[PDB]
C-alpha cells in the first residue's frame, strides 16, 4: 500500500523520512531530482524533503533511502500535485424546458481519473434524477509547462417538468486522500413569461 | 550569507596516506554541501554531493561525512592524481557560498634542481633589451633560493622568479629566474652566473657562461 | 557525456558590460538541472553569481543583484551571463556549472579569464632560447622560450604544436610594468636537436597573434 501525499499546485508541503539506526555511518536520504537544488535537508536519522511553489515537475514517485551499518532500506511515497481551479463552463449557458442535453467543462484540472474527478448535475441542492451522464471526454489543452487537462461531461436531460427549477447546477467534485473538493457553476432555466408584451 | 570556513589552508602528506580537511558552516545546512576538486590551472570537478554522495566515476577513496554545520572530506590511499586544491560549497540557501580552499601537496624524496642558463637571444639584443634566463627544473621541496652573479658581484634587482605548480607526475617543482639588464650593461660584462641554494645540498648548484666566449 | 564551454571577450573596459556564453552540448538546458555562473578571483576566492533553471526562472547573488542577468537561448542550447558597470575588481575567471540534487555541481566548463582594464592590448614578443655555446654534452638538452611584454592574459604556449608534451615546463606569467612575461623550457634527447626542428608556438588570442618561432643553435 503506497502512501499518497496530495499538495495543491503552487502550495507547499514537507515530506519527512526517519531511520532508526543505532550504528555508525547511518544515513537517510530522499532521492533528489534533477529539477531541485537544496530541496532535501538530511541528517543521520531523519531527512526532510521540501516542496515550495509546487509544480507538476515535482510530482511523481519519491523514494527515501536509508543505510544502517552497510544495510540499505527504501520506502516509497506517491507525491500528487493536483490543480482544481474554479473554472467551470456550461453549454448552453442557459436551459429551456424540453432541451435534451447539457454540457459541463472543468478547465486546467488534474488529475482527470474518474475515481478522482467526478461530475454531477444538481437541482436545488442534490442530484437531478432522470439525468444520464454520457461519459467524460478528457482533452489536453495547451498551457506550456506543464500539461494540464480539460474534462467535459454531458448529460441527457429529463423532462424538467412543473414547477420549472430556478436553475440547474453543474458540480465538479475531486476526491483526494481524506479530502473532497467541489466547484459549482449555475445553469439558469428560462421559463414562463419569458418574452412578454406591454 | 552563510560563511564557509574550511581548514587547513594547505597540508603536506605522503603517497598512500589518508587525509581529511573540515568545513564549518556559519549555520546548519542539512548536508547540502558539495566538495569540489581543482587541479592547478584546470577547471573543477564535483566529487561529492549532499555531504556523503560520491558522484559516479569518482574513486571510492574519496568520502564525505558530517552533518549540521561540520563536514569533512577524507581521501585515502592518496595517489599521484589527487594533488589539487579542494573547495566546499553550500547550497541550502542563497547565495551559494564557498570555502577558502585546501591546497593538498604531496611529499616525496628530496630532489636536486637541474639548472640551465640561457644568454639573451640574438633577437632580443636587437630591440634594446637583454634577459638572462635560468631554469631550475624537477626539484623538491618547493623552497629554493636563487642568486645572480655578474663578474663575481651579486646582482639583486632586476630579477623575477616564477615557480610552477607541483608536477602531478614526479611530484616535483620547477622554477625560472630571469635577470633583466639593459643591452648596454650586458655587453659591458663577461661573466653571468646563476646559482641555486636548495636543502638537497649544502653546496650551491651553479651554472654560468661567458659572453661570446 | 555533458559538456560545457564558456566563451567571450577576454578584455573589457571599466563601466562597460561583460558578456559570456556557455555552449552546452549533450543535454538540453530545458530538460532539467540548474545552470550556474561562478567566478574565481586572483587569489583563488570563489563566488556564486547566480543561475538560470530548466524552467527559465532566475536567482542571483544579492551582492551583485542589480548588475547581473543570466538569460538563455533554448534554440542553440546556450545560456549567457551579463554583468554591468564593471570595475577592475571583477577581473576573474568565470566558470559555468550544471547542478542539482542528483549530481550536485558535477559538470563545469574549462573556465574563461576576463580582465577589466583600460589598458591597450599588446602582442607578445617571443624570443627563442638556445643552449649556451660550448659547455658539456648531455643525454638530454634543454631549450627555452621567452615570451615578454604582452597584455592581457592569457597566452598559450606549446612546443611543436603540442606534439612535444613530455619534458616541458611552462611557468606562470608575472607582471612587470603593466605587461606580462612568461617563460617555458623543454628537455629532449641531444640527438634530437638540432637534428630535428623544435618550434616554440605562442598564441595570444587577445591580439589574435600566433608566433611560431624556431629554436636555432647560436652563432659567434
Ligand atoms: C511559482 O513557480 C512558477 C513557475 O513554476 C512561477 O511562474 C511563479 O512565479 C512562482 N511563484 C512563486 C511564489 O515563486
Amino acid at each position: 500500500p503506497e502512501p499518497v501525499v496530495a499538495v495543491a499546485l503552487g502550495a507547499s508541503r514537507q515530506l519527512t523520512c526517519r531511520l532508526a539506526c543505532a550504528d555508525r555511518g547511518a544515513s537517510v536520504q530522499w532521492r533528489g531530482l534533477d529539477t531541485s537544488l537544496g530541496a532535501v535537508q538530511s541528517d543521520t536519522g531523519r531527512s526532510v524533503l521540501t516542496v515550495r511553489n509546487a509544480s507538476l515537475s515535482a510530482a511523481g514517485t519519491r523514494v527515501c533511502v536509508g543505510s544502517c551499518g552497510g544495510r540499505t532500506f527504501q520506502h516509497t511515497v506517491q507525491l500528487l500535485v493536483y490543480a482544481f481551479p474554479n473554472q467551470l463552463t456550461v453549454s448552453p449557458a442557459a436551459l429551456v424546458p424540453g432541451d435534451p442535453e447539457v454540457a459541463c467543462t472543468a478547465h486546467k484540472v488534474t488529475p482527470v481519473d474518474p475515481n478522482a474527478l467526478s461530475f454531477s448535475l444538481l437541482v436545488g441542492g442534490q442530484e437531478l434524477e432522470g439525468a444520464q451522464a454520457l461519459g467524460p471526454e478528457v482533452q489536453q489543452e495547451p498551457i506550456g509547462g506543464d500539461v494540464l487537462f480539460r474534462v467535459t461531461e454531458r448529460w441527457r436531460l429529463p423532462p424538467l417538468g412543473t414547477p420549472v427549477p430556478p436553475a440547474l447546477y453543474c458540480q465538479a467534485t475531486m476526491r483526494l486522500p481524506g479530502l473532497e473538493l467541489s466547484h459549482r457553476q449555475a445553469i439558469p432555466v428560462l421559463g414562463g413569461e419569458n418574452l412578454y408584451f406591454q | 550569507d552563510i560563511l564557509m570556513t574550511q581548514s587547513p589552508s594547505s597540508m603536506s602528506v605522503s603517497l598512500g596516506d589518508t587525509v581529511s580537511f573540515t568545513c564549518h558552516a556559519s549555520q546548519g545546512i542539512g548536508r547540502n554541501i558539495g566538495w569540489l576538486q581543482q587541479k592547478p590551472g584546470k577547471s573543477f570537478k564535483g566529487l561529492i554531493y549532499h555531504g556523503t554522495n560520491l558522484k559516479d566515476g569518482v574513486p571510492s577513496r574519496f568520502s564525505g561525512s558530517g552533518s549540521g554545520a561540520d563536514y569533512s572530506l577524507t581521501i585515502s590511499r592518496i595517489e599521484s592524481e589527487d594533488f589539487a586544491d579542494y573547495y566546499c560549497i553550500q547550497y541550502v540557501q542563497f547565495p551559494y557560498t564557498f570555502g577558502g580552499g585546501t591546497k593538498l601537496e604531496i611529499k616525496r624524496a628530496d630532489a636536486a634542481p637541474t639548472v640551465s642558463i640561457f644568454p639573451p637571444s640574438s633577437e632580443q639584443l636587437t630591440s634594446g633589451g637583454a634577459s638572462v634566463v635560468c631554469f631550475l627544473n624537477n626539484f623538491y621541496p618547493k623552497d629554493i633560493n636563487v642568486k645572480w652573479k655578474i663578474d663575481g658581484s651579486e646582482r639583486q634587482n632586476g630579477v623575477l622568479n616564477s615557480w610552477t605548480d607541483q608536477d602531478s607526475k614526479d611530484s616535483t617543482y620547477s622554477m625560472s629566474s630571469t635577470l633583466t639588464l639593459t643591452k648596454d650593461e650586458y655587453e659591458r660584462h663577461n661573466s653571468y652566473t646563476c646559482e641555486a641554494t636548495h636543502k638537497t645540498s649544502t653546496s650551491p648548484i651553479v651554472k654560468s657562461f661567458n659572453r661570446n666566449e | 557525456d555533458v559538456q560545457l564551454q564558456e566563451s567571450g571577450p577576454g578584455l573589457v573596459k571599466p563601466s562597460q558590460s561583460l558578456s559570456l556564453t556557455c555552449s552546452v552540448t549533450g543535454y538540453s538546458i530545458t530538460s532539467g538541472y540548474y545552470w550556474n555562473w561562478i567566478r574565481q578571483f586572483p587569489g583563488n576566492k570563489l563566488e556564486w553569481m547566480g543561475y538560470i533553471s530548466y524552467d527559465g526562472s532566475n536567482n542571483y547573488n544579492p551582492s551583485l543583484k542589480n548588475r547581473v542577468s543570466i538569460t538563455r537561448d533554448t534554440s542553440k542550447n546556450h545560456f549567457f551571463l551579463k554583468l554591468s558597470s564593471v570595475t577592475t575588481e571583477d577581473t576573474a575567471t568565470y566558470y559555468c556549472a550544471r547542478a542539482s540534487d542528483s549530481d550536485g555541481f558535477a559538470y563545469w566548463g574549462q573556465g574563461t579569464l576576463v580582465t577589466v582594464s583600460a589598458a591597450k592590448t599588446t602582442a607578445p614578443s617571443v624570443y627563442p632560447l638556445a643552449p649556451v655555446c660550448g659547455g658539456t654534452t648531455g643525454s638530454s638538452v634543454t631549450l627555452g622560450c621567452l615570451v615578454k611584454g604582452y597584455f592581457p592574459e592569457p597566452v598559450t604556449l606549446t612546443w611543436n604544436s603540442g606534439s612535444l608534451s613530455s619534458g616541458v615546463h611552462t611557468f606562470p606569467a608575472i607582471l612587470q610594468s603593466g605587461l606580462y612575461t612568461l617563460s617555458s623550457s623543454v628537455t629532449v634527447t641531444s640527438n634530437t636537436w638540432p637534428s630535428q626542428t623544435i618550434t616554440c608556438n605562442v598564441a595570444h588570442p587577445a591580439s589574435s597573434t600566433k608566433v611560431d618561432k624556431k629554436i636555432e643553435p647560436r652563432v659567434p
